C-alpha cells in the first residue's frame, strides 16, 4: 500500500496546492452524478435531480467539505491509515450503513477530480502516487466493517 | 451469452432443486451476510437474528424470482425488468455486491447438488446468475 | 444503455480530442502501467518504460479502436466483434483490468480537456468506456 | 485478514478432512473450465479443450495438488501470509506473469469445491471463516506485484 519517499513528497507537494473545501464537494458532487445510486444515503439533502441540482447543492457541498477534510487530515499518517481512519470505519458500518465500495468509487472521482483541476501537472507518477493514497483510505474506511 | 447448453444445464438443476429453492435463497442470503459482511449494509432495517423469518421470507423472493429468470431464460430482459427497476431506482445496491450474492447462491446449489454440480453445470449456473445480475444492473445509470 | 445525450457528450469530447487521440492513448496505457502494475502481467514483451515506442504504437491502436467505437456507438457489439474474439480467446486479458483502463482513459481525459470535463461528460464519458468494455469482454464463455 | 480462534479453529478442523489430492485436481480445473481465460498460462500442459480433458488431464491434476499444498503449508501461518507467500508472490509476478486476479478466481472455485464435497458440513459459518482464508491467502500472493 505504501508510497516511496519520492511518491510521499509527490503527494504532499500536490495537495499544498488543493483548496480541500472546493474539491471536497467537487468530489462527492460528482461522484452523486457519475453513480447515482450513491445518492442513496443523501435524501435528506433536498434536490439531486440535475447534475447542476447535485453540484451547487449546498448540503452536498458542505458534506463534501467535511469529507475530504478526514482526507486530508489523514495524509498526514500514510504509515497508519488503518489507525486513522478506524473510528470513521465503524460509524460508517455500525451508523451510517454504508457500503465500503462507496470509499472505492470517492477515490477513483478523487482522482479524475484532481486530473481536472491541475491537468497536465497531474502527471502519470503523480497518479499512481495518489492511487496508492486512495486505495489505503479507502481500505482503511473499509477495514472495521463486520 | 447463455448458449443453449447453459441454458438446458441451468433448467436441469433448478429442476432438481424444485421446491427447495426458497430455502436455498435463505441460505445463500444467511451465507452471503456471513462471509461478506458489507452486504448487511444494505439490511439494517432487517432482523439479521439465527433463522430470522424476515430473511427467509426474503430468500424466497429472490428464489422465486431465480425460477422466473429460469423459466423465461430466453427472454430475461422482460421477464425481471420490474426487479431491474427496483434495484437500480429504490434499492440502488451497488453492483459489486451482485457478484457476492451470485457466488453465494452458487456455493448454495453446490452444497445441494453432490450428482448434479458437475464442472459444466457449475460453468452454466455461473454464467446464469451473472447473467440474472447484467440484467437487475442494467438500468443504473 | 447509452442515452440520447451520453452519445452527444461523448462525440463531443472525443472530437475535442481530435488529432490528439493517438496520443492520449498511449498516455492512458502509461498511467495504467504505473498505477496498476499487475496490468503489466499481460505485457511482458513490452518495454513498458517511459518514452516506449511499444507503448506508444499501441496507444494509437487503442485510441483507433476507440474512434470506431465513438462513429458506431450503436452498434458497438457489432463494429468492436474481431476486438472482443481477440481479447477473449487470443490474449485473454481477466475482465477486472478493463476498469482499470477505462479509468486511465478517463484521468487522461480529465487531464486535457478542462473545459468539456463537465461532470455530465465525466459520467457520459465513464458509460461509454464501461460499454466499451462490456463489449470486448462478452465473448469470454 | 485476521482470524479469530474460533475461526481458525474451524479451518485447520475442516481441513484435516480434506483430500488435497483431489480437491486440488478439482479446483485448478474447475478454474480452467468456468473461467477459461485461465487456461492462458496452461499451454505446456496439453489438452484443455473439453471439461471433461482439463479435469481428467495429469498436468492439471498434478498442478492442482502442487498449488493447494502451498495453499495447506500457508495454513499453518495464518498470522502471517504476506510473509510466507513473499517468495512466491514474487515469483508470479515476475516470472510467471500471473495476474493476482487468478487467485481470487481459484480461491472462490476452491469454495466451490469445498461445499460440493462436504454438503451440509460446509456451514455457512465454516464458510465464512474459508472466504476469509482464500482472500488472505490470494491478497498475500498479491502483495509483492510490481
Ligand atoms: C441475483 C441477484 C438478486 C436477485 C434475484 C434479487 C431479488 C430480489 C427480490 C425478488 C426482491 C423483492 C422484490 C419486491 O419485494 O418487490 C429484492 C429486494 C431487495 N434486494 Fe435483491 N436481489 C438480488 C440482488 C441483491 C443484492 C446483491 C442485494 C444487496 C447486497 C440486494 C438487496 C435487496 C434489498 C435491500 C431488497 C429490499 C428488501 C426489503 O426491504 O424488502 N439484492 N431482491
Ligand atoms: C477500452 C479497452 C481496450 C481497448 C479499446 C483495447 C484495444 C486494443 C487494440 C486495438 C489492440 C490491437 C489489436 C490488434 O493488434 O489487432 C489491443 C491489443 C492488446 N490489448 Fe487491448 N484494449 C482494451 C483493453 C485491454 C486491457 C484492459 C488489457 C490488459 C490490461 C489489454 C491488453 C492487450 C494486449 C496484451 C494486447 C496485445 C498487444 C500485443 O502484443 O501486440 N487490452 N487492444
Ligand atoms: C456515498 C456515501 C459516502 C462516502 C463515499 C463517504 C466517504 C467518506 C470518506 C472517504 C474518503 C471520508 C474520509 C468520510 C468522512 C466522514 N463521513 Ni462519510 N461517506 C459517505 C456517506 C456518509 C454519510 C451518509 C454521512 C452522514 C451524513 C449526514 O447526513 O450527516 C457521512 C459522514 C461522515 C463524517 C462525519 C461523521 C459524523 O457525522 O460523526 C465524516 C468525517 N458519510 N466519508
Ligand atoms: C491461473 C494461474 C495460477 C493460479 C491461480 C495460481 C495460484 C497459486 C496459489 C494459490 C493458492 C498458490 C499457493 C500457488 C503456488 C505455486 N504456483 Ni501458481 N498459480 C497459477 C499459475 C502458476 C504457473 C503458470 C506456474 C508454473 C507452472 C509450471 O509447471 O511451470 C505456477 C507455479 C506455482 C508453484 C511452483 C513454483 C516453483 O516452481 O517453485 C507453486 C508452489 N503457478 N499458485
Amino acid at each position: 500500500v505504501h508510497l516511496t519517499p519520492e511518491e510521499k513528497s509527490a503527494v504532499t507537494a500536490l495537495w499544498g496546492k488543493v483548496n480541500v473545501d472546493e474539491v471536497g464537494g467537487e468530489a462527492l458532487g460528482r461522484l452523486l452524478v457519475v453513480y447515482p445510486w450513491t445518492q442513496r444515503f443523501f435524501e435528506s439533502f433536498g434536490d439531486l435531480s440535475t447534475p447542476d441540482a447535485v453540484m451547487g447543492n449546498p448540503k452536498v457541498k458542505a458534506h463534501g467539505k467535511k469529507v475530504l477534510g478526514a482526507f486530508s487530515d489523514g495524509l498526514a499518517h500514510l504509515d497508519n491509515l488503518k489507525g486513522t481512519f478506524a473510528t470513521l470505519s465503524e460509524l460508517h458500518c455500525d451508523k451510517l450503513h454504508v457500503d465500503p465500495e462507496n470509499f472505492r468509487l470517492l477515490g477513483n472521482v478523487l482522482v479524475c477530480v484532481l486530473a481536472h483541476h491541475f491537468g497536465k501537472e497531474f502527471t502519470p507518477p503523480v497518479q499512481a502516487a495518489y492511487q496508492k493514497v486512495v486505495a489505503g483510505v479507502a481500505n482503511a474506511l473499509a477495514h472495521k466493517y463486520h | 451469452v447463455l448458449s443453449p447448453a447453459d441454458k438446458t444445464n441451468v433448467k436441469a438443476a433448478w429442476g432438481k432443486v424444485g421446491a427447495h429453492a426458497g430455502e436455498y435463497g435463505a441460505e445463500a442470503l444467511e451465507r452471503m451476510f456471513l462471509s461478506f459482511p458489507t452486504t448487511k449494509t444494505y439490511f439494517p432495517h432487517f432482523d439479521l437474528s439465527h433463522g430470522s423469518a424476515q430473511v427467509k421470507g426474503h430468500g424466497k423472493k429472490v428464489a422465486d424470482a431465480l425460477t422466473n429468470a429460469v423459466a423465461h431464460v430466453d427472454d430475461m430482459p422482460n421477464a425481471l425488468s420490474a426487479l431491474s427497476d427496483l434495484h437500480a431506482h429504490k434499492l440502488r445496491v451497488d453492483p459489486v455486491n451482485f457478484k457476492l450474492l451470485s457466488h453465494c447462491l452458487l456455493v448454495t446449489l453446490a452444497a445441494h447438488l453432490p450428482a448434479e454440480f458437475t464442472p459444466a453445470v457449475h460453468a452454466s449456473l455461473d454464467k446464469f446468475l451473472a447473467s440474472v445480475s447484467t440484467v437487475l444492473t442494467s438500468k443504473y445509470r
